[PDB]
């Protein structure tokens, strides 16, 4: 035996059990809770390393050889935050844990046998999250999809199609028609892609037919008519077919208030959009609905941290979205808002709280699509600032924040829409869907996207260049972004009604087809480290938000972090 | 003890554009406060409205208003919605506004009537400064509170000060006070039963006092009469049960001031 | 230097502007592309700069380009410039509203309207309705909605209002502010006249027989002004 | 006749496309690069910017060597792989040839150690493959003597042949001279420059994944490379040793500039030697026809393409290369893929 | 002008560190992305200038920036910049190392480790031998490669290390210079302890009984220190 | 809250933790080393016991939904001796730990979904 100086180890081989890195330029600190290599017996990549033929390549592997190790990561998910070798075959996580040679190492399971077969990928000194997924995406154009793919997002989940009206507007992918049309468009693109329909139908015919022609769950947008009526049809023909419902509630009031939409929905589960109101008739009423179980409440990037220059872009931001002229006289007038900073200011702080499960973005329709994880880490920051230490952390650690703000848009989103089963963690079992950070860099700019096994995006320097490193560095797409080998990486998500239909040979689909599952029968209660559900009395002639009676708020930031520091533009 | 990120400021100053029409030279806004391109209507005055993105004023709240009408501008300036004073639990909702007009220059000030909610206490103070040859015709409606549903005269104060100067000399002075606590508002002198009032205040507005009583005595539902102040200027009061009688008296006076 | 697409295209729109700022410096009278790309990226340096907030440069956009240092018909046709700039505090949406004063010279795409009106509606008449919001919140009415079945919260005499609409310009809407009371004007609806949707209160065609059992049904889910009889004789589907 | 289309050669050079088969798969952008500096084939190995890519030129794996081949139909450049054959394990071996790799590669940062070199020269025997060797740097099993005792005189293709600072150099040159090996030399040290030596240290570095950060690190990276190795390099391509120049492309290489690298190489010859003696009138022919073979038909030989690529030879695929004398050997005018302007 | 996409791409990069210095020289403090562009591009256009060589400029490229200069982080993030120049003679790749000094007060990313050292190879006892190169070479060991089986120019006995591998921190290497002796500390391999590979001298289960096979091979090739005896008695499988 | 004596709360249900139980007519005695049940909530058959419809078994089971769970099991194994409930679904042993409806108990997981 031999003792080697902590620096020197952690240099060699990333942070172990007990030590600390700071996320990105932020105040928030993860320490790492455990271990799973034997000291003295790490894997690695070099020149005179250990990854060789004969010592830690084994020579007769087992027959549940890797494909693809990923050697001393730390991993940062909401089951834990820990320090492991990676290891993914056949597009799958295979194992997690001590991986390398059974023959010259102790403690390595068959599921992380490292053989010839077995391409190696230092994580040394690397955080490795689960992909995110982004559930409100307007796919007003495929632009967005790279975007999202460069900051970090493997799923996205939305509707529209292209920059009509109606998408710049909604959520939604209305009829079968449209949805074959982006099914068979979504072939193109790296990313796991997810359809909703209308559900602004009085027809049990229409939205069946729309499940069965392929979307997710249902969108109910207020621009196609939010009424009781067309909730209680969606909520009806969703529960018949196991599939999500989405809701951005009405804003004028026309049909009822926000008693009148709760008693619609009638204590069935429904993922909100702008559980804050976003200026809307039901705020700040309708925050109170974060507080009942069937809601999982979603908060949209631009409120989020609430800063000094927030509240001057919503006004634009809503009439471009709602499609009023601003020349027009009328638009002007109808255009309302009941916006305060009482609202965006509570909006973060029920998000430490874990009043709030979900963070989105509602891309290129008040909300940015590359910025949902800078600005759930930037929230985070700001309410660690703030507030200090959560109650819950049990350490000199952030731990428990990091995992709640990941959550946020890692596993809640997945257990909301019911793909948990394939991607939102990294478990074994589920889809590879992994993005490899540098601590200094965490929360803004990734490393690299592994997409099903196989990397997909890259940090990549000059092609004509000697080595990888040099200038010009930027995100480039990898050979899982390409060809045919796209068609094994991704994945579209459909309803088990379409699969069992045999939407994939109907539509000529090349991609992996798999249906969603569990949608119906998950309330707040089931969201990881967001199942807050508290009596959330708001006053609205004072506009004031108390959860269990203490007021709720918070302050603007005039500086955030991630923003300025990383970005040219 | 703004909720505001910033102070709550907003600095008009329009001019006439190139192409003759009444066009922002200036303007500089932060929240709540918001102005888009002036609306141009056919046939009457460059409208300006004043956005206001809120539900409505709370604790807290302090407006700074700057209004500047440069020479021969026929400006309208309206506002989105009405404006409502909402429960100011200990503190107040302030609004200061200072207007001035040029040369030549006819400034229409027609906001929507002001609702005071349960427990509303509000400072309202207008500064408007004149030329010799301005024309102005200021208006504002006061509401009693959310009559429809039983609350009548239910706020903390309204203070709402009024200062017309011209050439830099003071013709007019108003001092609305509306405080339940000290004096029932229902009173026969105060409002008499009615819910909503209308002061209209014309200077310099070409109409005549024998004309603006026609159109008062026509108008239907209300209660209301004009008369001359010391600097010989029209002064319209009216009362009325609901705000729709005084919405369509004071757009009737402003049409017989446009047409002449 | 990761850099992401944005930032690639943001580089572009900030070179573009550099190239507008020196033909501008030239002298020769911006076009329509150049006037924006100009716009944008002086915008997106002073954020970057730091020392304005996005207020301070929505009124600053407004002072870049005078009348004369763009072609005739660019003022017209630029209305709004929108850029995403990023702060010290993140990126936010700065929007310049008419940064360029119109010369009136010459207007591509300008209309040249009759002096006629439109009469929407023709051949309907309008029956009138006073309406109060007896509820706490300002409620909008679209031009299409069926009134009958607005917010509960609202109190008229819906019998009255059975299958009508707003008589005002589709795709407009009537507000009523929280205690207030406004008269309104109605028109009967179109078409088949089958309402579906909405509240749910008549889910079927507009006739005197469903008028009936919308008002029975709205009357027991506590819709203001709706009265129906205390005997009230159910039918066989309802 | 009427179904024939033109293109107007006059006063133009056709060559034929480049193959460059020391290609580091790092990332698909060096595809685009290599083919628009002229290279029409390239055999390689990767599986993107992973670090054993970054180290290695090997496709590990029948399941790697799917991704690879199914995410080669993207590109407009032929393709081959090759996969690990730093194996003890024959049935490993010939899984991956099974699986559709052309040939071995044995590279030292997966442990080149003369069993590996045996099982899979054996494989490839077996399966007629080709096997290329970047052998070990540390001699840790061994040195020169040893490695050409476990190739044992079979077909071999090496990689830095000049050793490139490796602890084989410099007398790996030696199996230079050897019939059995087929040597072949890196862009970055031809021609030798003012400026050769100082890059070469971050180049090994930065390929061999040694942190700078760490002392360990950096005391192992030992290098013996000298200017009289880098300079002996250039010589030995005049005289024909050296049989292949390739890149090693964003691994100590430029996938863009094999041809112009070789074209300076033979100019510079050019300018210190003179005329070399074989050339049998008052032009550079032979010499032009040396350095043309050393990157379009010696490595299709070496790696069993010649049959359809290579050369402008009748029945062979039209990979052909449009230059403009002016701009011979840095860029082409067009490059002609399989009979169409691609 | 046949531009080709790695010449597009030094365009972009030679366009970012114009917009990086032109900000510098505003005054406003360089991020990340704006200090790599800066040294890069500046680090471009030396080269194309070509009256310096590649060393000069990695000693130029250190002093572009000082810690003033760039906003708190920046030094920390940036440990090389490295950049693909077209000198006078060719591409050669530029590495500037520690460009910008840190200034301490922020550092993202940074650990906060325990003091407590890091036992290795812990219920593992360590042998010590002596080795010397009598080769003309320096060779360098693994801390996994099965000791017995190293170059057979190292001189030791190696009968004490069959089955055993360096007690170094894996990934580490232990080099003995020519005619230098050392002694090492080596440790028994875990695991089946199955050899394989290497020099193909075990290739089986490590035991005593193939330590006997094992030796006789070493003392065969020739593998300095092996000692077998001259009465060798072969198995039936070796 | 309520505490009820180990005794019976044993013979219910079976041993919990830290409770030894003697392995056959030997002299060897196994002791509970962990517990996945939540006291209170614990599954059982029987005429007004829990495994009922609505209670236990859930209305809207997940699509993991349990073609066979053994209740309140003592698991030996070299895993461990623990006490757990073991859902079989399709042949193979889908999940250990605590099944029931997620719809009225706490801490159920999908693929321990009754």
């Amino acid at each position: 035996m031999k003792k080697i100086s902590r620096k020197e180890y952690v240099s060699m081989y990333g942070p172990t059990t007990g030590d600390k890195v700071r996320l990105g330029d932020t105040d928030l600190i993860a320490e790492v809770e455990h271990d799973y290599t034997i000291y003295g017996e790490e894997l690695k990549f070099g020149g005179g390393k250990t990854l060789r033929e004969g010592m830690s390549q084994s020579n007769n592997p087992s027959k549940e050889e890797l494909d693809l190790i990923i050697t001393n990561a730390l991993i940062v998910d909401y089951t834990g935050i820990y320090k492991a070798d990676i290891g993914i075959k056949d597009g799958k996580i295979a194992g997690i844990g001590k991986g390398g040679n059974k023959d010259m190492q102790d403690g390595v399971k068959n599921n992380l046998s490292v053989g010839p077969a077995t391409e190696a990928l230092a994580g040394e000194g690397l955080i490795v999250t689960a992909g995110g997924i982004d559930t409100h995406i307007h796919f007003i154009s495929p632009q967005q999809i790279p975007t999202a793919f460069a900051s970090g997002v493997t799923t996205m989940i939305g509707g529209g199609t292209g920059p009509a009206d109606g998408t710049n507007a909604t959520t939604i992918t209305p009829g079968r028609r449209n949805l074959k049309w982006m099914l068979r468009a979504a072939e193109e693109y790296s990313m796991n892609l997810g359809f909703l329909a209308k559900g602004n139908a009085s027809n049990d015919a229409s939205l069946a037919d729309q499940i069965e022609a392929g979307a997710i769950g249902f969108k109910i947008h207020e621009d196609w008519g939010t009424t009781p009526s067309a909730i209680n049809h969606a909520l009806d023909v969703a529960d018949k077919y196991d599939v999500q419902v989405a809701i951005h509630t009405d804003t004028l009031n026309e049909a009822g208030c926000v008693e009148d939409t709760m008693a619609a929905i009638a204590g069935r589960t429904m993922h909100t959009f702008h559980t804050e109101g976003a200026g809307g008739g039901h705020a700040p009423d309708i925050i109170k609905v974060a507080g009942e179980h069937n809601i999982l409440p979603a908060s949209t990037n631009p409120t989020i941290p609430f800063t000094v220059n927030t509240e001057a872009e919503h006004m634009d931001m809503l009439m471009v979205c709602h499609h009023l002229d601003k020349s027009i006289k009328e638009d002007v007038q109808f255009a309302d808002s009941r916006i305060r900073p009482q609202t965006i200011a509570a909006e973060d702080t029920l998000h430490d709280m874990g009043i709030f499960s979900i963070t989105s973005s509602d891309s290129q329709a008040m909300g940015r699509v590359g910025e949902v994880i800078t600005r759930t880490w930037q929230t985070a920051d700001k309410n660690k600032k703030e507030f200090g230490r959560l109650k819950e952390e049990k350490g000199d650690n952030d731990n428990f924040r990091i995992k709640r703000y990941l959550s946020k848009y890692t596993i809640n989103p997945a257990i909301a829409h019911g793909i948990s089963e394939y991607v939102g963690s990294v478990e074994v079992g589920k889809v590879a869907d992994l993005v490899l950070w540098s601590p200094a860099f965490f929360g803004v700019k990734p490393n690299m996207i592994i997409k099903g096994g196989f990397i997909a995006l890259s940090q990549m320097g000059d092609a004509n260049a000697s080595i990888p490193t040099p200038q010009p560095v930027y995100y480039r797409e990898m050979f899982a972004h390409h060809g045919k080998a796209k068609y094994d990486a991704n994945i579209t998500f459909v309803s088990q009604a379409a699969y069992d239909k045999g939407i994939k040979e109907e539509l000529g689909l090349e991609r992996q087809v798999l249906p969603v599952k569990n949608c119906r029968n998950i309330t707040k209660k089931d969201m990881q480290f967001n199942d807050t559900t508290a009596h959330i009395e708001v006053n609205p002639e004072t506009y004031h938000v108390f959860v269990d009676g203490k007021e709720v708020t918070s302050k603007p930031a005039n500086k955030v972090s991630l923003a300025q520091l990383f970005s040219i533009f | 003890m703004n909720t505001y990120a910033q102070e709550s400021k907003l600095r008009l100053k329009t001019k006439i554009g190139a192409d003759g029409r009444c066009v922002i030279e200036d303007n500089f806004f932060t929240p709540p406060f918001k102005l888009m391109a002036p609306f141009y209507p056919k046939d009457d005055l460059a409208e300006i409205m004043l956005l206001a993105v809120s539900p409505g004023m709370m604790r807290g709240d302090a407006q700074d208003v700057q209004l500047n009408i440069g020479p021969n501008c026929k400006l309208r300036i309206t506002s989105q919605s009405f404006e409502k004073i909402h429960n100011t639990e200990d503190g107040f909702a302030s609004r200061d506004m200072h207007i001035v007009v040029g040369e030549n220059a006819f400034l229409d000030f027609a906001p929507f009537p002001l609702i005071p909610f349960e427990n509303a206490h509000f400072k309202g103070n207008t500064t408007i400064s004149l030329r010799s040859s301005s024309q102005l015709l200021y208006s504002a409606i006061i509401v009693a509170g959310r009559v429809a549903r039983n609350e009548l005269f239910k706020f903390n104060r309204l203070h709402t000060k009024i200062s017309i100067l011209q050439d830099e000399k003071p013709i007019y002075y108003d001092n609305t006070i509306l405080d339940p606590k000290t004096t029932d508002l229902n009173n026969m002198c105060m409002f008499d039963g009615y819910t909503h009032y209308l002061n209209l205040v014309l200077v310099n507005c070409p109409i005549e006092l024998s004309g603006v009583r026609e159109c008062i005595e026509e108008s239907e539902g209300v209660d209301g009469a004009v008369s001359e102040t010391a600097s010989s200027h029209l002064c319209v009061k009216a009362l009325a049960k609901g705000s729709e009688p005084l919405l369509h008296l004071r757009e009737k006076i402003a049409r017989l001031v446009t047409q002449t | 230097m990761k850099l992401t697409p944005k930032e690639l295209d943001k580089l572009m729109l900030h070179y573009a502007g550099e190239l507008a700022k020196k033909r501008k410096e030239k002298g020769i009278k911006l076009n329509y592309v150049e006037a924006v790309a100009l716009i944008s990226a002086h915008i997106m340096e002073e954020a970057r700069a730091g020392k304005k907030t996005a207020a301070e440069l929505m009124q600053e956009g407004r002072t870049l380009l005078k009348p004369d240092d763009v072609m005739d018909g660019v003022a017209s046709m630029i209305h709004e410039v929108g850029i995403e700039a990023m702060f010290p505090d993140g990126t936010k949406l700065v929007t310049v509203h008419t940064p360029i004063e119109a010369n009136g010279k010459l207007v591509p795409g300008e209309l040249f309207l009759k002096n006629e009106d439109i009469t929407i509606n023709e051949g309907k008449k309008a029956v009138s309705v006073k309406v109060k919001n007896v509820g706490d919140r300002p409620v909008q009415i679209g031009s299409h909605f069926h009134f009958f079945e607005v917010n509960r919260c609202l109190d008229f005499d819906r019998e009255k209002t059975f299958g009508k609409r707003l008589d005002i310009a589709s795709g407009t809407a009537v507000r009523f502010e929280p205690g207030e009371e406004k008269s309104v004007e109605l028109i009967d609806i179109g078409g088949n006249r089958r309402i579906f949707g909405f509240n749910a209160l008549v889910d079927r065609q507009a006739d005197n027989e469903s008028k009936k059992i919308a008002l029975h049904r709205a009357k027991e889910r506590g819709f203001h002004g709706a009265k129906s009889d205390d005997n009230y004789v159910k039918t066989i589907k309802e």
